[PDB]
């Protein structure tokens, strides 16, 4: 009660003393770097931001020496329109930016119509790592729209490899495990594209990516589904590359009868 | 609680009075001797379930006077009134009588602890010493014999001594003790007592007589009085880590004797103990030096030998015993530190001890110990042993015999729905949705209980009975015969096991069908449901299960074998399975039925197990679905070295999250118990952890395993019950429940018997439900295994500023600004928003989380994360606006000299408007700004800063007070002042 | 540290020396306009600190060494000095609450007005506002016209300049940069002029 009476009231001295006996040093830290203010409006505004008043604070910012405060604290707290509304007048630049920024909140919030609007306005044409992000944007919800097409086809051309990882990952969530696995692919992650595959029960693909896969585990899944197909000299390649040497070595005895294949694996497991 | 499980032993209707017990040291197996009407003797060998093991019967014509089990082969000794001794071999079914050469009652006898010789004693006091072979016969003649004239009372063998506890050696030698110095020199020893540093024969023993002296005997075979008491020797101990003799007479005298390798005996102390005189006080002796003695009253008689303290343990009637109910006998399990004793009344009482576990927080004298609730058992208890690695303990009445099996109160949890079992016919149960408890009596002895949210079925062993929730009040909706082991439910239906067979049934016991095993597969012995699945354990290791969201249960999983999967298993301790049914998590157990520091996991859809070693921090992996006996794929994943002493107990899945799991893991103690120099609590010498560890994790296809959470089980917790999100569940000490609720006689006031404890990531957030659950259970899986993205787009529908509070304050703990940056706005916190953008200003990471840290609270983090910077600067000012003024000094002082002149400034404006004026000078002082802020603040009191001035005689004051005098027109005071001042001009 | 001790007089005297650092900092090609800057930027902190320095002095302190038409000139010169942006330290309130007060004393009535006008747009504190309060009273009961024995000519047009202009320290017809003393503020009788292409300062030396 006493310090926010000491925030309405503007003592600034005695706000700090009073957050400091509560152990606020947060806001202890804050109030002492507008102490130095005299600017009534200014002072006023940050005072008005600490008691979570955002309107009262916006309408003093903008009356203040520096209005670019309004703009700053709408921002940083996410409330895009008002924040677009006041970039108009105070700084168009930052209007591709906060688009952006814009497009990624509602992104996470599920409204992908307003977000690949949003992510298509915050194009410049001149920061390309910018420009990347946008259309980075307008991949991940052209996908979560359902435009598969539109969203693989710019995370395809887009230099990224953590792009095609991303995508991929949405795509695993929607149960998109072919688009999923091509992009994982495609990005290098051959591994996680590997894995989608044995989800999507492709062994042909899984077989051609092998050579890269660097998980026994997927070897092992790889090895019984080969085995299951009665495809032992694969089945054994992949035990072998999954280290399950005793099924190799059961093979090379009891189906494939070539011992000599059997005994080249035993020295490195001392079994 | 451990409730103990009374296996009434299975007595033959020949076998009259049972007379003395011994367990195997190491084995699951009691021997018992009966005195029959017709005064004949006779021994019989009985499993754990009180079961007699077939062709082990053994009788004579005379009584039984000893019985000694063999240390490790399965090979008992047995002592008889007319001299004979009979050793019996259980493993080859063979007896053999040794060469009768006593001629009066076997008083003594005692196997060597190589177990490769055995010594036997009479009444008339001769005493014999032989080598058996393997199979337990004797190879020749006696290597000793010997003539007392006098009856023979206890024996002991030394056990090799390596030089004492070699630190107490070595410290006794140091601090000029002669037989630790004759312990060390190699020279004086005539007798062929070296330091005993090989596999030796073994051959160092104590013998009493009953005119209360203790004779040694050497390597040699020669013998040497070491000891002269004033009367009978009630019991003898050799503490082996201070190579010292204890003798206790039935006058209750203690002595204590350091004994050398020469047999010539010096006297530590001599003490009379408190206690009844006139009875046979059983004695214990508590992992070397305390000392416990059942000298038939109503406590047991505690006595510390190394801090020379003395202390008693009495039943209290909270617990159920009656006042003024005596104790006769005691023995102490050292393996999980549980002390038992007892009764006239026929009731065991327990004292757990607070830990001697190897990092377990320690206590003195009494506040050692908590009292457990009693057994109660058939007429006057006369003996009493702690026996196999298990924890088991048998009790001998003047009627019958039991083994008491240790169980967690056969305990159950299920669909937020808990039941205890309070008594052997008694539960409590919690509705733990609604907060409600209810207390469930039943016709019968309990064996065990499983709960849902509609209704709770309890077993016996011989019938059945099945309760449902009917609004406030539980009811009978069924009572069946059926000789089920386990049972479980799921829905109406009922799952209970025959041999070879589950049978799934309705409340009303009626059979809808069945699920087969083979005699290759084993009977089913373990049952768990989780979600809408079953699975099924067997005798020798098998497993099976089932999907249950059909009313025909379809099998799941194809039996697999736990032995072919993880070599060296003896058997199966424990099973469940996830919420999914893809997982099944197995506690394995030794060929000794000792619990394994391995848990296993078999993967039900890659068909493979991987094994989680707690000894070595290992995952295995091995395959079997072609035949296979595997080598290891090997991962170093697991960091935690603190788990290497741990042995998991109990386990858990998530209901609703089958990736999430969760283990119990008990510090299990080593064999035989030592002791430190000082009167330390044993292990607890040192600061706390654990008794027993919980530990929770996120279980993946794509990540493996994932420790998510690791804590010490609560203090006011005895095991873990369960788990369901948010929740772990816990049973609670019915020690502590009364402590807070203040309860009247005349109402049946229910106890609060479960505690609940949340999980890491739900603490201040446990009114969580529902589709929030899922969202924040995928949540703290996504955390875990740090794909952050998707932990952030799970939380998407949840507009709760506390949950992005939670997902902030670890935002400072994973070191990841940009997600604060958005938890920040949508909470609201538009100064952490700015301080976050103005803190990019410095290069460091941890300086702009350490920002973070100071809007969020999270003081202690910020000023590690200030430290770990070296940001000494930022530090001093994070001290001053905490307001920690001397901290802020002592950095400045050390650290950060160059703001030291600023921060006193600040420091005395502080002490300025605090209104200490004094303090406040002094620091301005050492500033040096009291040349401009003195006057400023002594402004309105003019005299004080006229003392002021007069007293520090500095010339730039001298000239300001002259400026204040010229200006009020004082200018004689003014001219003198500035004279003072030498400012000529 | 200087600054938040309010030692101004010091600090005035460090931003100096920074100006210096920065001036052989910049004889390094690669630094030379970015140290330029700073050291154009810190010189003009070590004029407005060493104003205000009396400002801080006059307001704080019972007693003033400086005279009032130095206090009155210094306070001018920092309205006229400071930019949008306030430095550290700097008091807009102290240096209009000593305007205000000098030009009421020294018979700039008109100023003195306008002066506690601009107050009352700024947060003042309470010990300045009760003084505000009597101030603005009895002023507004003085007559409506300043001194003209205040108000600076410029040497370079003999223009009389009005007491504050928008335009700041220049003169309002001509545009010439006011010099001043830097003891008392008041403007110099200088003007400060350029040599003709292809003439050295030796040169120049040589020719004066």
């Amino acid at each position: 009660e006493l310090a926010r009476a000491c925030l309405h009231h503007m003592e600034v001295e005695f706000a700090i003393r009073v957050y400091r006996r509560i152990g606020n040093v947060g806001i202890v830290m804050s109030l002492e770097q507008i102490k130095g203010i005299e600017d009534y409006n200014l002072l006023a505004g940050h005072l008005a931001m600490f008691t979570n008043d955002y309107n009262l604070a916006q309408d003093l910012y903008l009356a203040s020496s520096c209005p670019i405060a309004a703009l700053e604290m709408r921002r940083d707290l996410q409330h895009w329109d008002s924040a677009l509304q006041l970039a108009k007048h105070l700084a168009p630049d930052q209007i591709p930016f906060i688009s952006k920024e814009y497009a990624i909140q509602l992104e996470f919030a599920g409204d992908y119509v307003n977000a690949l609007a949003h992510y298509e306005k915050g194009i410049t044409g001149d920061n390309k790592e910018h420009d990347e992000a946008c259309l980075a944007g307008v991949a991940q919800m052209s996908i979560r729209m359902g435009d598969i097409r539109r969203g693989v086809n710019q995370a395809l051309k887009h230099p990224s490899r953590v792009l095609k990882r991303d995508c991929g990952a949405i795509l695993e969530n929607m149960k998109q495990f072919s688009e999923a696995a091509q992009l994982y692919e495609k990005g290098l992650y051959y591994d996680k594209a590997a894995s989608v595959y044995i989800r999507s029960k492709n062994w042909a693909k899984v077989g051609d990516l092998l050579p890269h896969v660097s998980s026994p585990k997927i070897h092992l899944q790889y090895a019984k589904a080969k085995e299951a197909d009665g495809r032992y000299k694969e089945a054994v390649v992949a035990y072998e590359n999954a280290k399950q040497w005793q099924s190799v070595i059961r093979i090379y005895l009891d189906h494939l009868n070539n011992p000599e294949k059997a005994v080249n694996i035993v020295r490195e497991t001392q079994s | 609680m451990a409730l103990y499980y009374d296996h009434q032993i299975e007595a033959p209707d020949a076998a009259g009075s049972p007379s003395f017990i011994s367990w195997h040291p190491v084995h699951p197996f009691l021997a018992v001797a009966y005195i029959s009407t017709t005064s004949t003797g006779s021994v019989d060998i009985y499993l754990e379930q009180g079961e007699c093991v077939p062709d082990t019967h053994v009788e004579r014509p005379f009584r039984v006077a000893s019985l000694c089990w063999h240390p490790t082969r399965l090979v008992l000794a047995v002592g008889w009134e007319t001299g004979e001794v009979t050793v019996f071999n259980k493993q080859d079914k063979e007896q053999h009588t040794m060469p009768l050469t006593h001629t009066a009652d076997i008083t003594v006898l005692r196997w060597s602890p190589s177990g490769n010789c055995l010594l036997s004693g009479d009444r008339l006091g001769v005493l014999l010493l032989w080598r058996l072979d393997q199979r337990g016969r004797v190879q020749g003649t006696p290597l000793l014999k010997h003539e007392y004239g006098k009856h023979l009372t206890h024996c002991i063998f030394r056990l090799p001594p390596p030089g004492e506890d070699l630190v107490q050696l070595a410290k006794a030698a140091v601090s000029g003790d002669e037989k630790a110095l004759d312990m060390f020199n190699w020279k004086k020893s005539s007798s062929g007592s070296l330091l005993k540093m090989g596999s030796h024969e073994g051959l160092l023993f104590f013998v009493s007589l009953m005119d209360g002296t203790v004779h040694y005997v050497d390597e040699k075979g020669k013998t040497t009085q070491v000891v002269s008491a004033d009367s009978t020797i009630q019991m003898l101990f050799y503490m082996e880590k201070r190579e010292a003799l204890v003798v206790v007479t039935e006058n209750l005298r203690l002595s204590l004797y350091t004994v050398p390798p020469e047999g010539k005996a010096e006297e530590v102390m001599k003490v009379k103990l408190s206690g009844k005189t006139g009875r046979r006080a059983d004695i214990a002796l508590i992992e070397g030096s305390l000392l416990v003695m059942a000298v038939g009253e109503a406590a047991l008689r505690f006595w510390d030998i190394e801090r020379g303290e003395n202390y008693i343990l009495s039943p209290d009637e909270k617990f159920g015993f009656e006042k003024g109910e005596n104790m006769n006998c005691v023995c102490y399990c050292k393996v999980k530190g549980l002390l038992a004793a007892g009764t006239d009344r026929g009731r065991v009482a327990m004292w757990r001890k607070v830990p001697d576990f190897l990092g377990s927080p320690g206590a003195e004298g009494k506040d050692r110990w908590a009292l457990q609730t009693p057994t109660e058992l058939q007429g006057n208890i006369t003996q009493i042993q702690w026996g196999s690695r298990k924890n088991l303990l048998a009790v001998n009445s003047v009627i019958s015999v039991a083994i008491l099996s240790e169980r967690a109160m056969s305990s159950h949890f299920h669909q937020q729905v808990a039941a205890m079992q309070v008594s052997p016919s008694l539960l409590n149960v919690c509705f733990l949705s609604t907060g409600v408890a209810h207390s469930l009596r039943t016709d019968m002895h309990i064996s065990g209980v499983f709960a849902t949210k509609d209704a709770v079925a309890v077993w016996n062993g011989r019938q059945v009975a099945i309760f449902e929730l009917s609004g406030a009040a539980i009811r009978s909706a069924g009572t069946f015969l059926c000789e089920t082991p386990v049972l479980a439910m799921h829905e109406e239906n009922v799952y209970t096991v025959e041999s070879n067979r589950v049978q799934v049934r309705t409340w009303q016991g009626t059979v809808k069908q069945l699920l087969l095993f083979s005699e290759t597969e084993g009977n089913p012995c373990f049952l768990d449901i989780c979600g809408n699945f079953l699975v099924v354990g067997t005798d020798l290791a098998h497993f099976k299960s089932f999907d249950l969201s059909r009313r025909e249960a379809k099998a799941h999983c194809s039996c697999r074998s736990l032995a072919e999967l993880v070599p060296g298993v003896g058997g199966i301790a424990s099973l469940r399975c996830s919420s999914s049914g893809s997982t099944i998590s197995i506690l394995p157990s030794k060929a000794d039925n000792s619990p394994d520091s391995k848990i296993c996991f078999y993967d039900v859809e890659m068909d493979t197990v991987t094994v989680f070693d707690f000894k070595t921090g290992q995952i295995d992996r091995r395959e079997t679905l072609s035949f296979n006996e595997q080598e290891t794929n090997k991962s170093h994943l697991f960091v935690d070295e603190g788990l290497k002493n741990y042995v998991p107990v109990n386990h858990f899945w998530d209901q609703s999250e089958p990736r999430l799991f969760v283990c119990e893991a008990v510090q299990e103690t080593p064999r035989s118990q030592p002791q430190s120099a000082n009167g330390q609590p044993q292990d607890g010498r040192a600061g706390p952890a654990a008794d027993v560890l919980i530990l929770s994790f996120f279980i993946s296809e794509e990540h493996g395993f994932l420790l998510h959470e690791s804590f010490p089980r609560p203090a006011t917790s005895h095991s873990l019950l369960g788990m369901e999100v948010p929740y772990y569940y816990f049973t609670r000490k019915p020690e502590e429940a009364d402590r807070e609720d203040e309860v009247e006689p005349g109402c049946h006031h229910i106890p609060q018997m479960v505690s609940r404890r949340p999980l890491r990531d739900f603490v201040g957030l446990e009114d969580c439900d529902k589709a929030t659950r899922d969202a924040m259970l995928h949540f703290s899986f996504f955390v875990t295994i740090g794909d952050m993205d998707e932990a952030f787009k799970s939380i998407k529908l949840i507009k709760s500023e506390a949950v992005w509070e939670n997902m902030a304050r670890m935002c400072v703990k994973t070191q990841r600004l940009d997600v604060a940056k958005v938890c920040l706005g949508n909470m609201g916190h538009a100064r952490g928003a700015r301080a976050l953008r103005e803190a990019e200003q410095e290069p460091e990471l941890e300086a702009r989380v350490a920002v973070l840290a100071t809007q969020l609270g999270m003081l202690e983090d910020a000023e590690q994360l200030y430290r770990k910077c070296k940001r000494h600067d930022l530090l001093n000012k994070f001290y001053q606006a905490a307001g920690r003024w001397q901290e802020a000094l002592q950095v400045a002082e050390h650290h950060d000299r160059v703001h030291l002149r600023s921060t006193y400034h600040r420091y005395a404006g502080h002490l300025e408007a605090s209104a200490d004026c004094s303090r406040a000078l002094s620091y301005y002082e050492k500033s040096d700004t009291h040349r401009f802020e003195v006057p400023r603040m002594l402004s309105e009191d003019l005299p004080s800063l006229e003392l002021y001035v007069n007293k520090m005689k500095d010339k730039t004051l001298w000239r300001w007070w002259a400026q204040y005098l010229e200006s009020q027109g004082e200018m004689d005071a003014a001219l003198h002042y500035y004279e003072l001042a030498r400012d000529h001009f | 540290n200087a600054v938040a001790e309010s030692r101004f007089n010091d600090a005035a005297y460090y931003y100096w020396m920074l100006s210096m650092q920065c001036l052989d900092i910049a004889q390094d090609p690669a630094q030379k306009d970015t140290m330029l800057g700073k050291f154009y930027h810190f010189q003009r902190l070590a004029e407005l600190y060493h104003g205000y320095h009396a400002i801080h002095r006059h307001t704080e302190d019972p007693f003033s060494v400086h005279r009032p038409e130095t206090l009155f000139n210094i306070s001018r010169f920092l309205l006229h000095s400071l930019p949008k942006d306030t430095p550290s330290g700097i008091s807009k309130v102290k240096i209009l609450f000593t305007l205000a007060k000098q030009s009421k004393a020294l018979g700039a009535y008109r100023l003195a007005r306008h002066a506690y006008d601009k107050l009352r747009g700024l947060y003042i504190p309470a010990r300045f506002q009760k003084s505000i309060e009597l101030g603005t009273l009895t002023i507004r009961a003085k007559p409506f016209h300043d001194s003209e024995e205040l108000v600076p000519l410029c040497y370079r047009c003999s223009t009389n300049n009005p007491l504050l202009n928008n335009l700041g320290n220049v003169c309002i017809n001509c545009r010439q940069p006011f010099i001043f003393s830097a003891s008392s503020y008041d403007v110099l009788h200088l003007v400060e002029f350029y040599l003709e292409e292809g003439i050295t300062d030796e040169e120049a030396i040589s020719l004066i």
